[PDB]
RNA sequence: UGCGCUUGGCGUUUUAGAGCUAGAAAUAGCAAGUUAAAAUAAGGCUAGUCCGUUAUCAACUUGAAAAAGUGGCACCGAGUCGGUGCUU
């Protein structure tokens, strides 16, 4: 027997469907394995796979950034302890033993319990001589007599396991500290950014204005004053953006919502990248100098004091400050607020000073606390102003810390050794290999370190032995290491594979971009197209279509945009010679510099790579040359620009300036150049949840065909999802585009009728205000308020196109306004109304193609060519993805060859539009409602087999179009027909309305309301074999939707991840928290909380009972942790008697991951979540016919349909109410039946017979919320109307012991059925 | 407010939070509270957002039906303001 | 898309920083608080300044692994699949 597949592939679900040759799906008796009764089960050919998504690498890499991170900066210690531990056994010999012991209890402690110096006495001493360690730091700076050595390595392991950061290169100079030096690298930025309307801050006292002490607001603003633009200037949120506050770039760069920025945050250099993703990456170069600004503001809070420790002794007036404030606010409280002084310095739990110091409330915190408690007392002041500048009661260790350089901490080690270095004889001679410990940075370039076992690692060794920060330079290849970084961290390109891609700022990637968007351009021409480039583009950075009219198309030629080439124009403002750059021989020098500042970010390795370019000029070009690195990647290989050729002589950019075509490869040469399923799936432009569904698809095909016998189907059809699609953003977007729109041509309709944005989701309200309140085709008005009988109109219509978007809408008076004719308006409505189309377009109120399509009857209507690329949008999938996806089923399915040798393409993979689909659903009413059940998935895909190959059965001339392999592409004449049934069956023409989709329909409806009959049975002339027939094969289609057998399998997972819940929680009696090491008991120590559990054991053995210790057969179910799955996979003998089991069968042990379904009573089925809770597992199917009742009752204003349609829809829904009354039925009994949450049922069901007056829509909308209740998986809360009716989960994992645990296969078809009564 | 601003506010909270069903499916958030069975999950509706549904049920208070789940609707309330 | 690499700042935990008083197991009344070590997935080894939250999947049999192997067709039905032939 023939038969196809269809599928329907997504992110977290694969959808699949089997049709004969008369779209029917088959069903087949499958052999039921197992200790069960039932050894035979009929399942149709239909189905879906559930499974969760794909996850993404950041998270696993963060973490193992964190990783690295407290492994690296415990060895700085480490070589400090190493380096000190044989001259310091000396002085103390337990002193690093009571350190890495500090942290265990008096009973575990091996040595006494106090670090520094051992006993009680010297070590209280030393807290109240140096209360703080910022205290000690700076004596030992200041003094010159000998100091303990326990003591000066304190300090130094201080400083060098918090070492501070390393932003700044070389050593700390005004112009990369200062803030007035800062300040102007900052105005500078920003100026050459925007010319003829800069800020020049010519008379500004910088720094004793904004780097006063005063509050976030009052240093803004009064910076400002002395320069007469306002703070919501663009400079005003970077100020505002730098000093801490989060300012809104939104209104400056007019966006869509609201793009907040804080530098304080742990979000802001991704909130960040999403700024310049839709602003442009041209502006990262002035938010970073915000960045490097915001630092030099914070040091100066913190570096208040000219010689000596500037940081500690900073740090020791934050100290006293504190003290004398405290003493201060103690006193107020005592004596003017005596009561709730023990809420403020006592409570802990109420954000006191207590919650600041020992209960967990951040400085915010505390300060939104006792802000309305100091303004209700008197003497306050002096302290409130203080609240207010951020900078009262300060914790010596805060967030603002990260912007201390390491300089700073290296200033400070380098005076206590330098000082101590006459004292002690190794700290005179490791006086550099203690210093050289903390300037340490692993460069970018170098990375990890392994020596062979790292999937990461990358660096070579240029001797083998260990490296440390000094040998470094002795052991590390810099070079070797380099050039393999960059052949790793390069990706290929796609159309040459092995051929290296660009830097997205690359010269010949910016010269393609440029020469590739002003080809289409058209009002071109080779002449001076390139003299565009050179007067336009090579001069000025935006080519405003302004410049390119007035000073171009007047100056030269005849009196009457987007991306540029950036790097050429930041190339030339530093080296300044335009003859260097526009000279062809020098490329490839300006193209290794460009990879170069790309790759790394390394002082040594920058040179080293620049230095062959340290002749071509000198000094004051190379250093502006190399501080100045770009960012980001190109998609395209230059092998692919100017390196490929199709004997013309000329690539792919030689045609770009001359003889234009885009990058539409054709008249082949792209594509002319074996492994694992594995790395197919690795290499695909798509992410990885996509990624696995792909697998998934190609499992549930060889699943399907062994079913069949080993049988290759006749036609594969493919759908995909386009994933990350999924309100205050949309609905602002059409204002936007309505407010600019309307401010362009004036007119006061916004002010004559204001509209709120939630009104503009009416479809026909929304074309008002698009049309500045007028027809479209009439100079009359609009209505307004009766836009109930006033119809919108299809430009080019449906018969030719199915084009439900808003550029193909128009709003008129009544349809008759727009013609006669079934093409698009004629001339004699364009004429009236074309010059008010363009004051239309100029406000970008329409688009040019909705402008061009209006306009077509000027140009003779709608030519053939604009017909066969119609052809061409609804059947050409345009995703590179899923062209890679079908050859990965064309390569399995079809690899035999003849002895000829070609090969036999035994199954055509069909490619359809997810458009298509839908379009046949919402045309004859197949509607969808995904809350229902899972079996939409199932629909989809069979519907796409149906669609799939009646086409290609109906139109087999354009196979060249979505099926896979080397075909004919035929062209405009070869299938497309003259006019009206001209050569109709006659000669080759095939096409005149070019909506293919219309050989299903019974009545073809033109725009003149006319009517063009279809027959009941659609042949092929060529061949004559039926494809379609509107009567029998429609039920067909309509029974398939309708059966209640599908194959819904929820695909069983091992749980992945951490151990547990990451809060160190505190100390408690109880054995419930994880053990954070081998000896840290919870019981003494406190650990992790809430383990996660991999999977679950079904576990069979007897256990010690009762105050006689006798033995008990049990049956459990335990659950077991990642944590635990290392060595219950290894012994889970060993293991499971550690939890009192014994005499444990192993043949009777079952593994059951999460997902693990089990079959009950009544056929109620029931989803392992965990070991100690469930999930539903049941799927209610409802009929076509409630499907289609709940679709237009839901939509019963919203139907998108004509009048002479939706007269039928309404009164459908108004003539079949007791479907309401029908649909709540099931529910209850399915409820009554599988679910089991009566208390839950009561109120649904008290709630409909409340709710039987009011609309109709009202209860759809509401009774399509009630199958929450029903819904597959875990149980959620859901509100009929007002009623809120909460969830009933299911913590009772006992029933399922003694059911059947149903081991399915992917496809659903193959089962294993365990019945586990049998089991004990 | 922007979904992606929950997401967070939840992860900081320690919760394990997988935003499933992005992709012509319909919508839901996976709260994995317990990190044992228990799974809130709140699919979107066309009239109600996610986030309107993450507030009209843990804005006013623990909803007091389970003895497991609390820490939970007190943790995630702090998140409604 | 994806995927890698470098660095910092807080955090949290346990311990150290001795508390003093008139008080019986309740608790008042005072004085204090600002940071230090250590851990920062348990840990695994080849002991590397290296790996350890991604991907990868039903059951059963074979295999270290990579993987191979296991389930008749047709009609008439449809509340999750039946009921009804043919063949061995």
């Amino acid at each position: 027997k023939k038969y196809s597949i269809g599928l329907d592939i997504g992110t977290n679900s694969v959808g699949w469907a089997v049709i004969t040759d008369e779209y029917k799906v088959p069903s087949k008796k499958f052999k039921v394995l197992g200790n069960t009764d039932r050894h035979s089960i009929k399942k149709n050919l239909i189905g879906a796979l559930l499974f969760d998504s794909g996850e993404t690498a950041e998270a696993t890499r963060l973490k193992r950034t964190a990783r690295r991170r407290y492994t690296r900066r415990k060895n700085r210690i480490c070589y400090l302890q190493e380096i000190f531990s044989n001259e310091m056994a000396k002085v103390d010999d337990s002193f690093f033993h009571r350190l890495e012991e500090s942290f265990l209890v008096e009973e575990d402690k091996k040595h006494e319990r106090h670090p520094i110096f051992g006993n009680i006495v010297d070590e209280v001493a030393y807290h109240e001589k140096y209360p703080t360690i910022y205290h000690l730091r700076k004596k030992l700076v200041d003094s010159t007599d000998k100091a303990d050595l326990r003591l000066i390595y304190l300090a130094l392991a201080h400083m060098i396991k918090f070492r501070g950061h390393f932003l700044i290169e070389g050593d700390l100079n005004p112009d990369n500290s200062d803030v007035d030096k800062l300040f102007i690298q900052l105005v500078q930025t920003y100026n050459q950014l925007f010319e003829e309307n800069p800020i020049n801050a010519s008379g500004v006292d910088a720094k004793a204005i904004l780097s006063a002490r005063l509050s976030k607001s009052r240093r803004l603003e009064n910076l400002i004053a002395q320069l007469p633009e306002k703070k919501n200037g663009l400079f005003g949120n970077l100020i505002a953006l730098s000093l801490g506050l989060t300012p809104n770039f939104k209104s400056n760069f007019d966006l869509a919502e609201d793009a907040k920025l804080q530098l304080s945050k742990d979000t802001y250099d991704d909130d960040l990248d999403n700024l310049l993703a839709q602003i442009g990456d041209q502006y990262a170069d002035l938010f970073l100098a915000a960045k490097n600004l915001s630092d030099a503001i914070l040091l100066s809070d913190i570096l208040r004091v000219i010689t000596k420790a500037p940081l500690s002794a900073s740090m020791i007036k934050r100290y006293d400050e504190h003290h004398q404030d405290l003493t201060l606010l103690k006193a107020l409280v005592r004596q003017q607020l005596p009561e709730k002084y023990k809420e403020i310095f006592f409570d802990q739990s109420k954000n006191g000073y207590a919650g600041y110091i020992d209960g967990g409330a951040s400085q915010e915190e505390f300060y939104k606390f006792i802000k309305p408690i100091l303004e209700k007392m008197d003497g306050t002041e002096e302290l409130l102003v203080k609240l207010n500048r951020e900078d009262l009661l300060r914790k010596q260790r805060t967030f603002d810390n990260g912007s201390i350089p390491h300089q700073i901490h290296l200033g400070e080690l380098h005076a206590i050794l330098r000082r101590q270095e006459d004292f002690y004889p190794f700290l005179k001679d490791n006086r550099e290999k203690i210093e050289k410990i903390l300037t340490f940075r692993i460069p970018y370039y170098v990375g990890p370190l392994a020596r062979g076992n790292s999937r990461f690692a990358w660096m070579t060794r240029k001797s083998e032995e260990t490296i440390t920060p000094w040998n470094f330079e002795e052991v590390v290849d810099k070079g070797a290491s380099a050039q393999s970084f960059i052949e790793r961290m390069t990706n290929f390109d796609k159309n040459l594979p092995n051929e290296k891609v660009l830097p997205k700022h690359s010269l010949l990637y910016e010269y393609f971009t440029v020469y590739n968007e002003l080809t289409k351009v058209k009002y071109l021409s080779g002449e001076q197209k390139k003299a565009i480039v050179d007067l336009l583009f090579k001069t000025n950075r935006k080519v405003t279509v302004k410049q390119l009219k007035e000073d171009y198309f007047k100056k030269i030629e005849c009196f009457d945009f987007n991306a540029s080439l950036g790097t050429y124009h930041d190339l030339l403002k530093i080296i300044k010679d335009k003859d260097f750059l526009d000279n062809e021989e020098n490329e490839d020098i300006l193209e290794d510099i460009v990879l170069t500042l790309t790759l790394f970010e390394d002082r040594e390795m920058i040179e080293e790579r620049l230095k062959t370019y340290a002749h071509l000029f000198d000094d004051k070009v190379m250093k502006q040359l190399k501080r100045r690195r770009y960012t980001g990647w190109g998609r395209l290989s230059r092998k692919l620009i100017n390196g490929i050729r199709d004997k013309s002589g000329k690539t792919i950019l030689d045609f770009l300036k001359s003889d234009g075509f885009a990058n539409r490869n054709f008249m082949e040469d792209i594509q002319k150049a074996g492994d694992s399923l594995h790395e197919h799936i690795a290499n695909l432009a798509g992410s990885p949840a996509i990624k696995k569904g792909i697998l998934q698809t190609v499992k549930v095909v060889d699943e399907l065909v062994k079913v069949m016998g080993r049988h290759k189907p006749e036609n594969i059809v493919i759908e995909m999802a386009r994933e990350n699609q999924t309100g205050q953003k949309n609905s602002r977007e059409r204002m936007k585009r309505i407010e600019e729109g309307i401010k362009e041509l004036g007119s006061q309709i916004l002010k004559e009728h204001p509209v709120e944005n939630t009104q503009l989701q009416n479809e026909k309200l929304y074309l008002y205000y698009l049309q500045n309140g007028r027809d479209m085709y009439v100079d009359q008005e609009l209505d307004i308020n009766r836009l109930s009988d006033y119809d919108v109109d299809h430009i080019v219509p449906q018969s030719f196109l199915k084009d439900d978007s808003i550029d193909n809408k128009v709003l008129t008076r009544s349809d008759k306004n727009r013609g006669k004719s079934d093409n698009v308006p004629s001339e004699e409505v364009v004429k009236k109304m074309k010059n008010y189309w363009r004051q239309l377009l100029n406000a970008k109120l329409i688009t040019q193609r909705k402008f061009d399509n209006l306009t077509k009857a000027e140009r003779g209507g709608l030519s053939e060519l604009d017909k066969a690329g119609f052809i061409k949008r609804q059947l050409v999938e345009t995703r590179q993805i899923t062209k890679h996806v079908a050859q990965i089923l064309d390569s399995r399915m079809n690899t035999k060859y003849d002895e000829n040798d070609k090969l036999i393409r035994e199954v055509k993979v069909i490619t359809l539009k997810s458009k298509l689909v839908s379009d046949f659903r919402k045309d004859f009413q197949f509607y969808k409602v995904r809350e229902i059940n899972n079996y939409h998935h199932a629909h989809d895909a069979y519907l796409n087999a149906v669609v799939g190959t009646a086409l290609i059965k109906k139109y087999p001339k354009l196979e060249s179009e979505f099926v896979y392999g080397d075909y004919k592409v035929y062209d405009v004449r070869k299938m497309i027909a003259k006019s009206e049934q001209e050569i109709g069956k006659a000669t080759a023409k095939y096409f005149f309305y070019s909506n293919i989709m219309n050989f299903f329909k019974t009545e073809i409806t033109l725009a003149n309301g006319e009517i063009r009959k279809r027959p009941l049975i659609e042949t092929n002339g060529e061949t004559g074999e039926i494809v379609w027939d509107k009567g029998r094969d429609f039920a067909t289609v309509r029974k398939v939707l309708s059966m209640p057998q599908v194959n819904i399998v929820k695909k069983t997972e091992v749980q992945t991840g951490g151990f547990s819940k990451e809060s160190i929680l505190p100390k408690r009696n109880s054995d419930k928290l994880i053990a954070r090491k081998k000896d840290w008991d919870p019981k003494k120590y406190g650990g992790f909380d809430s383990p996660t559990v991999a999977y679950s054991v079904l576990v069979v053995a007897k256990v010690e009972k009762g105050k006689s210790k006798k033995l008990k057969s049990v049956k459990e179910l335990l659950g077991i942790t990642i944590m635990e799955r290392s060595s219950f996979e290894k012994n889970p003998i060993d293991f499971l008697e550690a939890k009192g089991y014994k005499e444990v069968k192993k043949d009777l042990i079952i593994k059951l991951p999460k997902y693990s379904l089990f079959e009950l009573e009544n056929g109620r089925k029931r989803m392992l979540a965990s070991a100690g809770e469930l999930q539903k597992g049941n799927e209610l199917a409802l009929p076509s016919k409630y499907v289609n009742f709940l679709y237009l009752a839901s939509h019963y204003e919203k139907l998108k349909g004509s009048p002479e349609d939706n007269e039928q829809k309404q009164l459908f829904v108004e003539q079949h109410k007791h479907y309401l009354d029908e649909i709540i039925e099931q529910i209850s009994e399915f409820s009554k039946r599988v679910i089991l949450a009566d208390a839950n049922l009561d109120k649904v069901l008290s709630a409909y017979n409340k709710h039987r007056d009011k609309p109709i829509r009202e209860q759809a909308e509401n009774i399509i919320h009630l199958f929450t209740l029903t819904n597959l998986g875990a149980p959620a809360a859901f509100k009929y109307f007002d009623t809120t009716i909460d969830r009933k989960r299911y913590t009772s994992t006992k029933e399922v012991l003694d059911a059947t645990l149903i081991h399915q296969s992917i496809t659903g078809l193959y089962e294993t059925r365990i019945d586990l009564s049998q089991l004990g | 407010m922007n979904i992606n601003d929950l997401i967070r506010e939840i992860k900081n909270k320690d919760y394990t939070v997988l935003s499933g069903t992005d992709s012509n499916s319909i919508t839901q958030l996976i709260i994995r509270v317990n990190n044992d069975g228990n799974e809130y999950v709140i699919s979107e509706s066309e009239n109600e957002s996610i986030v309107e549904k993450f507030i009209s049920a843990f804005k006013n208070g623990w909803n007091q039906e389970y003895e497991d789940e609390e820490e939970f609707y007190n943790d995630m309330q702090t998140i409604t303001l």
